[PDB]
């Protein structure tokens, strides 16, 4: 066969140990899922420094905690802007999931709270910037460097999916580079605990699986499709379904056609054809052997999964860091004052936050 | 041709 006796025994034992790890991680998750934290700080506890990114419902700001001096990333959501029914449910999902998960490649939530106008989530500051801007600046990553980042996503999705969590917004914009060159996934705005199917039309156009676009009930395999899009974009410099307007992107996704740069290795193309698979009975991550079809693929043959988890693999690069609170690895955004109304807004919609 | 800047998520459609 492909593996000799010793290699087959080592892999089987490794796979059993993953099961043991995930069972314990699920017990730890459920304790926190069933007893969330809330109201662990207030706005006046922080000095607001700079906007690190923006979104539909607000911004993420670098803040400095006044008493400790630690820097954090504070996501601010305008409660009124969170107007649509699925916008509201998704924000409750985001906070509840972030407070309960624990994994080396998931950002750590430290505080959450709300006031008359806004919702607030205070996370560890990840100073190396978004993968997005490093990728756009260099053009494309080499296959070994794309593989280093991809392996972290594979392990993170293995963890999340074991907890019945779907992520639903993988993209370089949501992947931050830490001081050791490893990934931190942020933005759980579309993450959801799902036991089987779910039906919300959400995500980012270029990363949507065909079954989302086609208004079908879908499952965690949408995240494996998205991994295919991400790996392709990291290695090519642009995503596989690329067009100026969303409707054109959607038509390309549904077609079942992908073309690859001539510099992609055959191993990479094979992996991508199996992730970017419109037929759910054939998509890697969705078959009998689960995540192992991905982890054991030839393109990952050089990947030491445990060493990646332990953060013992040399990273492709270490961001320059010039002291705490440095924002040099982030783009600039227009600054808008944080106004807190004298009247509580949407109090009933956000009772649980 | 396609989108090179940061991409916003969609809540519908
Ligand atoms: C922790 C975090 N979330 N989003 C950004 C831009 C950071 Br830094």
């Amino acid at each position: 066969g492909h593996m000799g006796n010793a290699a087959a025994a080592k892999k089987g034992s490794e796979q059993e140990s993953v099961k043991e790890f995930l069972a314990k991680a699920k017990e730890e998750f459920l304790k926190k899922w069933e007893s969330p934290s809330q109201n662990t700080a207030q706005l006046d506890h922080f000095d607001r420094i700079k906007t690190l990114g923006t979104g539909s419902f607000g911004r993420v700001m670098l803040v400095k905690h006044k008493e400790t001096g630690n820097h954090y990333a504070m996501k601010i959501l305008d409660k009124q802007k969170v107007v649509k029914l699925k916008q509201i449910e998704h924000t409750l999902n985001e906070k509840r999931i972030l407070q309960a998960v624990n994994f080396p490649f998931l950002v750590k939530l430290e505080f959450s709270f709300k006031d008359n106008s806004n919702l607030y989530m205070v996370m560890e500051y990840v100073p190396g910037g978004e993968m997005f801007s490093h990728l756009r600046r260099i053009g494309r990553f080499s296959e070994p460097h794309a593989r280093f980042y991809a392996a972290q996503i594979v392990l993170t999705f293995e963890y999340l999916h074991s907890l019945d969590l779907i992520y639903r917004d993988l993209k370089p914009e949501n992947l931050l580079i830490d001081q050791q060159g490893y990934i931190q996934v942020t933005d759980f705005g579309f993450a959801k605990r799902v036991k089987g199917r779910t039906w919300t039309l959400c995500g980012t156009p270029e990363y949507l699986a065909p079954e989302i676009i086609l208004s079908k009930g879908y499952n965690k395999a949408v995240d494996w499709w998205a991994l295919g899009v991400l790996i392709y974009e990291m290695a090519a410099g642009y995503p596989p379904f690329f067009a100026d307007q969303p409707i054109q992107i959607y038509e390309k996704i549904v077609s079942g056609k992908v073309r690859f740069p001539s510099h992609f290795s055959s191993d990479l193309k094979d992996l991508l054809r199996n992730l970017l698979q419109v037929d759910l009975t054939k998509r890697f991550g969705n078959l009998k052997n689960g995540v192992n079809d991905i982890k054991n693929h030839k393109w990952f043959a050089t990947t030491d999964w445990i060493a990646i988890y332990q953060r013992k693999v040399e990273a492709p690069f270490i961001p320059k860091f010039k002291g705490p609170g440095d924002t040099s690895n982030f783009d600039d955004y227009e600054e808008e004052e944080i106004r807190v109304s004298i009247n509580e807004k949407c109090g009933k919609e956000f009772t649980e936050f | 041709a396609g989108r090179t800047g940061r991409r916003q998520a969609i809540h519908d459609i």
